[PDB]
């Protein structure tokens, strides 16, 4: 029953991977799409508090991988097997570096959007349903390794 | 290659400038402005394009000065808007169009200078996309020439002026030697700018560029023949940029007759047919009037590739001959000389 | 017997340093700090 | 090129490294120190099944979000201008989104066949478990490479696509069987990875 | 004893291939530069 | 049979000729696909007749599918090392293979349907240099298909 | 029960990772947003102490990683487990990592904030709340950090 | 006889000998035909005779489609691990010289077509220059046919 | 007899002495070649006489060529492994020495030949540099045949 | 003697000497000679008086063919690990130091022309210069064959 003694280094690998390909992620969107804030802000400062969705939709990437490294820190047990390690650590690349995918193109098409919005206000809706589809590429991360950490 | 990228700080700023290829005049945009009698039905037929209501706060009396100066405002704000959320890859390269405006806004700031005068030349008579306001020394530099070149070492301009000492534009080099010699150094440090950014922006500008040289190639040889600057004065004003770098520049420094630049241009088959303005006849398009339709013949295959920086210098000169054109046709309606109001560049 | 254990622990930090030290040496060598005045 | 000279510094010490190190195992004779067979027996078949159904999703996701950033910057960036391209210029979005359909449905049908042994002798692990473990990890890359290519490939035809609706608006419904060729490169990659997976079973 | 051991051959392919997610994940975050102006 | 490490060759055999001739039938759509859509609004009237190219893309693709369903249909538990490493050459071989004939369909295809919307008279030339990029692509099947099948 | 005499590496390893790439983070954030304040300074110079929000927001990422360097070196003994030095050092990454990219995002927002808050002054309520969901990526590293510190 | 993983040079003969010689031929065809789509634009006429630079690429796909044949046809399971060796450096000789001859092809072969467009004499100097860059492949081939069939 | 990974050193001298000079010889004909075009357009009568920068670049391609005949006529199953190390430097010597005599004569004969378009007192200069150039690649001549033949 | 491994680091020995005293000449010739073209346009008078950056460039090609042909006749089947320790830092020593010195005259050479184009009298202190280049390579030879005639 008792694995080898170097078998939970894949499951911290995965932990440590899950939290920080995903906040890698969550500080491209919150910076490059923060960024398109104050280039829309000089002139027209009433959508400041409207166009600040591209950085709350990428502050959710983070918590996708905050929910998954606490899950996998809890799972972690002295002497697991070989195989549960790397069912976490598989876990840990599938919601790692999805929210550091997923995560950057909600800050190419937030900083696209936000001046693109304080021009043609009618792109607001438009902006929004393409960052939607740019989040649950980052739950389709999750819901996966939702399934292998918990194999 | 470059591709897959681009579209991080670039995809905004090439899908607005794509925008504005749509609000360019068409063909049938121009048929319904040369129907036009007056001034004030000019002000009509032009809001039906996306110009509309630019024209509507001016005065009862339009006069021609007044769209001519209303169109080119409307290109300075909005090559304003794409420099200021412009990117460091492409802020470079817009600062490269500009300096085209500054050399001829530097020459401009001299002649009071050499005359005496200060910043009431600045404000209304320099082009706005060149602008000098900032870089205040500038503006306060009523100093004769000497203590202001140590000024305009302090400007973007300062990299084109190592071939210009501040000797030499203190009345010892003549104002239109001093515009191209700047112009010379210009055009071969943005064709180097512009093969540094390889790729698609290498081979859809260079082109461009290439025959910018060969019109300052062909037009100063061809209007330096009864004054006097010798060989070796327009061997120095010749860019070496173009295509006829090392051997029709050898030959258009020898040229001494319109007959020898024309059997010169018979070596590129691009340049004959273009030479075939033949002003002899009383009414024809020119020389330069065929050179304008090669110009915008390029500019428009700039919007056939798509991940280019390109797509920005091919709207500048398109937005500028936007600014020929409409004038050029309030120009034949005001005067009601309307029978060369044909001879315009219909450029999309 | 760890003789594996000694010989990446030996290399995997000596060009980990090598690495970090270039790199630190290639941006103070290249600082650029703006001078004609 | 600043970072591109520390990339390229790195892959050529690296392969000048293996030049000279491979000109000095079989030199002196120690070929019989290289052991390919022991790299590919004592790592843990485990490793490779976890890195089939690690990059099936994840680089399907990544060619996802690269096919909606470069498409996404051009809906926006064209529809300033003219605002009618965002209703009808999603189905580029579309057809870059449902190459991580293909991904998250080939992650969780490879995950299905991984299942706990007990052994550790490469003898004892047969090469059933062992041809298991190599064909997850080779059909979780030809699921997840393949939808990182198709996903860029139907995201730059759909930039290029949404730029001409800017121009005229009858040209999209032309434009669209461009990336209709584009997105059946993603369906190719489930195919074979639906086969490389076929016979395999894995445990004891 | 030999230059790897079998642990250390798969915990060298799980850190330098998470080594090549983080520097494609930082050399993105290397080029997020910012303007210069404002308007 | 074979050892137990066997089969690793011959999966990276059906993995390569597919993600290989993937990312050639990639570039080819998507680099004349741009040249596509950019010549559509000078000319609306040759954007049907131009798809060709797109379509000889598509054929590097299903030339990678042909050798990636016969390998991964007649891969077994245990093959012999030599048949396994007759699989991964005719992976690599039709892969990277359609990788440059996929290169060679993108940048003609791309400069092909600019120079026939500027002038109508490089069709029948365009498809002409098009079959001489995608012979590239037959090339490396019929040399994957001896391979595979001894 | 006892460890290998290697086994401390790892672990003295998070607890210099997490003091290392926290202080690189919040070394970029101080030097990318006070090169901001040099520009806002020239024109607008009330708005110099109000303006040390984004580098004060850069402090708190410092002492998220000095913390668990804390939390890590005062759970050193010789010859610990294998598992419970590879706990230490993911302990070390998803902070040090996360505090880095936090910081890469604090910086950046805090150049263009302070920036566009001399041109714009109603931009200050908003800057300062893209500044704390770039704060809160650090945190979520250190909830992670501590959840594997201490087990 | 040989051991097992003798056959594994002899498979990256039959790849290299194919892979090579395609990235060679792809280069001779893409980049060279960019050259015939920019020059066409002027010169209608001189179409079907500037096809001549990309048939002469699409000889060195076949030349290394030759070698691969031969390789693939002379391999059995066990052979000795001297024809191993052989037959490596039978795909690296046709395959990176056809390589460089497919470089040196696309290179004027696209200068070749510019400089004919805006001259008819350079046609007959052209065509000299472009045979001086095929026989890199020739050569590659008979070291080929002399390292295989040994 | 010698180990049976010592004739894998000896065909890799046969291999990088055939594609070690063909990209030399191809680089003496690639840049050497676009001067050609950049020349003729004004001066088109000095084409055939400026065949001689890629005629004494396409000598280097044959230098190759005669010791990679020479190798692989000595090949043997089972020779020595000093006899297979003097054929690896063999190789190396006239590749490497024949790329770099085909780098300097793609530089100065790309820009010779550009020089006597305005100047034709060049051409009798230009053809003397680059005898200097050949005989780098007839050093590297010399000394593999008295390498391969010990 | 020795063992069989030995013969092959005097064999890098004997090719490094060439093939970096080759490059160095490469980079000595043609560096220098696209000077000459640059010249020849306004001084054609003096292109004979120029070819001496390039007749001391090929002077360190055959600082490196002499150790070349010196340490390949030094070379037997077995000689000890020392002496032929002893022939390839005889290699080195020539070879990385004529591709130091060629790279310093094809510089100054390629500037010296330059500068003479429009004052001769850089013609007397241009060549004291190269001298000055050209010792770096005797050093390296008088070193090399210290080292190999040990
Ligand atoms: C051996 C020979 C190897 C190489 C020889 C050649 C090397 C020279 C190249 C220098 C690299 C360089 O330029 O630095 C650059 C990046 O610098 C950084 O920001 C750091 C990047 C990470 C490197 C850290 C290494 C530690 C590895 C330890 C791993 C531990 C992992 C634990 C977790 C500076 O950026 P730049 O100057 O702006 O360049 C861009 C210029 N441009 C913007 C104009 C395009
Ligand atoms: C260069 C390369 C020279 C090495 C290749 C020769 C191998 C063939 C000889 C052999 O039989 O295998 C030997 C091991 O061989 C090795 O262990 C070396 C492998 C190292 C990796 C090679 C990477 C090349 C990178 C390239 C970089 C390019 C970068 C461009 C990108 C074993 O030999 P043996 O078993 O002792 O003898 C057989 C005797 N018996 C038959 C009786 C058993
Ligand atoms: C440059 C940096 C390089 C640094 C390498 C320095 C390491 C020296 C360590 C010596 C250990 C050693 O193996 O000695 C070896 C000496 O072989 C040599 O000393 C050759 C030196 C290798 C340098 C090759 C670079 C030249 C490439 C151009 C002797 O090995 P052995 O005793 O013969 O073992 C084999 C015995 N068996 C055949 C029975 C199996
Ligand atoms: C640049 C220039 C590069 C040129 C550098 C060249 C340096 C290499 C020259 C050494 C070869 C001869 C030395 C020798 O004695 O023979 C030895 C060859 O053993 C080896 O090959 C040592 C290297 C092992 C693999 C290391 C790969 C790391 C690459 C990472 C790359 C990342 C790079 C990122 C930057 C024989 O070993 P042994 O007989 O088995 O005895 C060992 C004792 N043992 C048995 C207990 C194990
Ligand atoms: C930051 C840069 C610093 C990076 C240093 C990296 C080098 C560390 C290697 C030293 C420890 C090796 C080790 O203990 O192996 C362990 C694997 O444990 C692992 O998984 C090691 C993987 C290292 C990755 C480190 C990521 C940071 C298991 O030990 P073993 O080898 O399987 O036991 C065999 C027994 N023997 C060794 C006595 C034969
Ligand atoms: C001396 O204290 C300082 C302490 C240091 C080194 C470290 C920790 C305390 C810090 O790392 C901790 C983590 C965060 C915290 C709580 C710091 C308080 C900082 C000081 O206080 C803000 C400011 C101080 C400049 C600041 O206080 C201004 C005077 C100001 O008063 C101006 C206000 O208009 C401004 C809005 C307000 C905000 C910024 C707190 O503070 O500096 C300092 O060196
Ligand atoms: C057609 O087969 C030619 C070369 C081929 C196929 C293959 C190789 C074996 C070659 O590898 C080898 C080296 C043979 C070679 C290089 C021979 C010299 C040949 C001819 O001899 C110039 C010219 C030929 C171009 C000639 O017709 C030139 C026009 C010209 O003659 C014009 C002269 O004015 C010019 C002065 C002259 C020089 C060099 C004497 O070149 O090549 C060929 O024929
Ligand atoms: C104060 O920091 C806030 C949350 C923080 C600190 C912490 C973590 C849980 C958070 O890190 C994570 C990111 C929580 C998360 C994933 C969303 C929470 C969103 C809040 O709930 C919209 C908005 C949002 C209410 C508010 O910020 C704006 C006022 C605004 O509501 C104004 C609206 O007019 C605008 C339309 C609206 C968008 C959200 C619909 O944004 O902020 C906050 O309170
Ligand atoms: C389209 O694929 C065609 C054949 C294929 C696939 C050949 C491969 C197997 C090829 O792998 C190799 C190269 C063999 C080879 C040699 C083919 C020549 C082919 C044709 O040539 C007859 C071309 C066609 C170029 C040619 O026929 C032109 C019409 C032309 O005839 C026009 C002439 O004016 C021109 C001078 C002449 C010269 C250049 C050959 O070619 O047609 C074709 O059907
Ligand atoms: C056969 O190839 C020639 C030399 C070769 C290949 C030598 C190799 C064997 C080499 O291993 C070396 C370089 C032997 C060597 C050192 C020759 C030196 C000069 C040659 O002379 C002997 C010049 C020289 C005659 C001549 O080329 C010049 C025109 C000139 O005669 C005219 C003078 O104005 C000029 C100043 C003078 C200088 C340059 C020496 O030489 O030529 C050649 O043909
Ligand atoms: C065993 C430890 C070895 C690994 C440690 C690696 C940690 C790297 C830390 C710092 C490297 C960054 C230095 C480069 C400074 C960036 C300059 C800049 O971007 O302006």
């Amino acid at each position: 029953k008792n694995g080898p003694e170097y078998a939970s280094f894949f499951a911290v690998m995965g932990a440590s991977a899950a939290m920080v390909f995903s906040a890698l992620g969550a500080a491209y969107g919150t910076a490059k799409s923060g960024t398109g804030i104050a280039a829309m802000s000089v002139m027209r400062p009433e959508m400041i508090m409207k166009s600040i969705i591209p950085v709350v939709m990428a502050g959710i990437i983070a918590i996708y991988g905050l929910v998954v490294a606490v899950l996998i820190a809890n799972s972690l047990n002295d002497g697991i097997s070989l195989y549960r390690s790397f069912l976490q650590l598989g876990a840990g690349l599938s919601v790692g570096l999805s929210g550091l995918a997923a995560g950057f193109a909600i800050g190419i098409v937030g900083d696209a959007g936000v001046r693109g919005t304080a021009q043609q206000p009618r792109l607001f809706v438009g902006m929004i349903l393409i960052l939607i589809f740019a989040e649950v590429l980052g739950l389709y991360g999750l819901i996966v390794a939702l399934i292998l950490s918990t194999k | 290659f470059p591709e897959l990228y681009f579209n991080v700080d670039n995809g905004y700023l090439e899908g607005l400038v794509r925008g504005l290829k749509a609000g360019v005049l068409s063909q049938a945009d121009y048929l319904n402005l040369v129907q036009c009698e007056t001034l004030e039905d000019l002000k009509l037929h032009l809001q039906s394009t996306d110009y509309g209501n630019f024209l509507a706060n001016e005065a009862s009396p339009l006069t021609v000065s007044v769209i001519d100066d209303r169109l080119k405002e409307k290109m300075v704000v909005e090559f304003r808007h794409m420099r200021n959320h412009a990117y460091e890859p492409l802020a470079s390269f817009l600062d490269f169009i500009t300096y085209s405006y500054m050399i001829d806004n530097v020459i401009l700031l001299i002649t009071g200078t050499l005359h005496q005068r200060s910043i009431a030349e600045l404000v209304p008579k320099c082009h706005p996309l060149g602008s000098f306001e900032q870089m205040e020394a500038v503006n306060i530099a009523q100093t004769p020439a000497e203590l202001y070149n140590a000024i305009l070492v302090d400007t973007p301009l300062a990299a084109f002026f190592q071939d210009c000492i501040s000797e030499q534009d203190l009345d010892e080099m003549n104002i239109e030697i001093i515009r191209n010699t700047l112009y010379k150094a210009y055009l071969e440090s943005f064709y180097k700018f512009c093969t540094l950014l390889g790729g698609t922006t290498a081979d859809a500008m260079c082109p461009i560029l290439e025959f910018e040289a060969d019109r300052r190639a062909f037009i100063i040889t061809i209007n330096s023949f009864g004054t006097e600057l010798s060989k070796e004065d327009r061997a120095k004003l010749f860019p070496h940029c173009g295509r006829l770098y090392p051997e029709g520049l050898a030959q258009l420094a020898r040229a001494d007759d319109y007959e020898q630049v024309k059997n010169v241009a018979d070596y590129y088959p691009e340049y004959k047919l273009l030479f075939e303005g033949a002003g002899s006849n009383p009414g024809d398009k020119t020389l330069e009037d065929r050179f304008f339709e090669h110009e915008v013949k390029l500019n428009k295959l700039a919007f056939l590739n798509q991940f280019h920086f390109g797509v920005f210098y091919a709207f500048v000169k398109l937005k500028e001959q936007e600014c020929r054109n409409i004038v050029w046709i309030a120009e034949c309606i005001a005067q009601r000389h309307r029978a060369k109001i044909d001879n315009y560049i219909p450029i999309f | 017997f760890e003789y594996p254990v000694v010989f990446n622990l030996v290399l995997w930090i000596m060009i980990g340093l090598a690495l970090t030290l270039i790199v630190t040496c290639y941006n103070i060598w290249n600082m650029d700090p703006g001078y004609d005045s | 090129t600043g970072l591109v000279l520390l990339y390229s510094g790195v892959f050529v010490a690296f392969w000048a490294c293996l030049l000279v190190v491979g000109i000095c195992y079989t030199i002196f004779d120690l070929g019989f120190r290289f052991d390919v067979a022991w790299f590919l027996t004592e790592t843990s078949p485990f490793m490779w099944s976890n890195l089939g159904i690690g990059l099936a999703i994840s680089l399907s996701v990544v060619g996802a979000a690269w096919g909606i950033y470069i498409t996404g910057s051009s809906i926006i960036g064209g529809g300033v201008k003219a605002p009618r391209i965002k209703t009808k210029n999603l189905v580029s979005i579309i057809f870059c989104e449902a190459v991580a359909i293909y991904g998250i449905i080939m992650a969780i049908v490879i995950s299905n066949m991984a299942e706990p042994f007990s052994a550790t002798d490469p003898k004892a692990i047969g090469h059933r478990n062992y041809h298991a473990g190599y064909s997850m990890f080779g059909a979780g890359l030809t699921v997840g490479l393949s939808n990182l290519f198709c996903g860029v490939c139907v995201g730059i035809v759909g930039s290029g696509a949404a730029l001409a609706d800017a121009q005229n608006p009858s040209l999209f419904v032309k434009i669209l069987i461009v990336e209709i060729f584009g997105s059946a490169i993603g369906l190719f990659g489930v195919i074979v990875a639906i086969l490389q997976t076929s016979r395999v079973k894995m445990g004891d | 004893a030999g230059f790897f051991s079998p642990g250390i051959w798969m915990g060298l392919l799980t850190s330098l291939f998470m080594l090549f997610i983080f520097t494609y994940g930082l050399h993105m975050i290397l080029s997020l530069k910012t303007m210069d102006r404002f308007d």
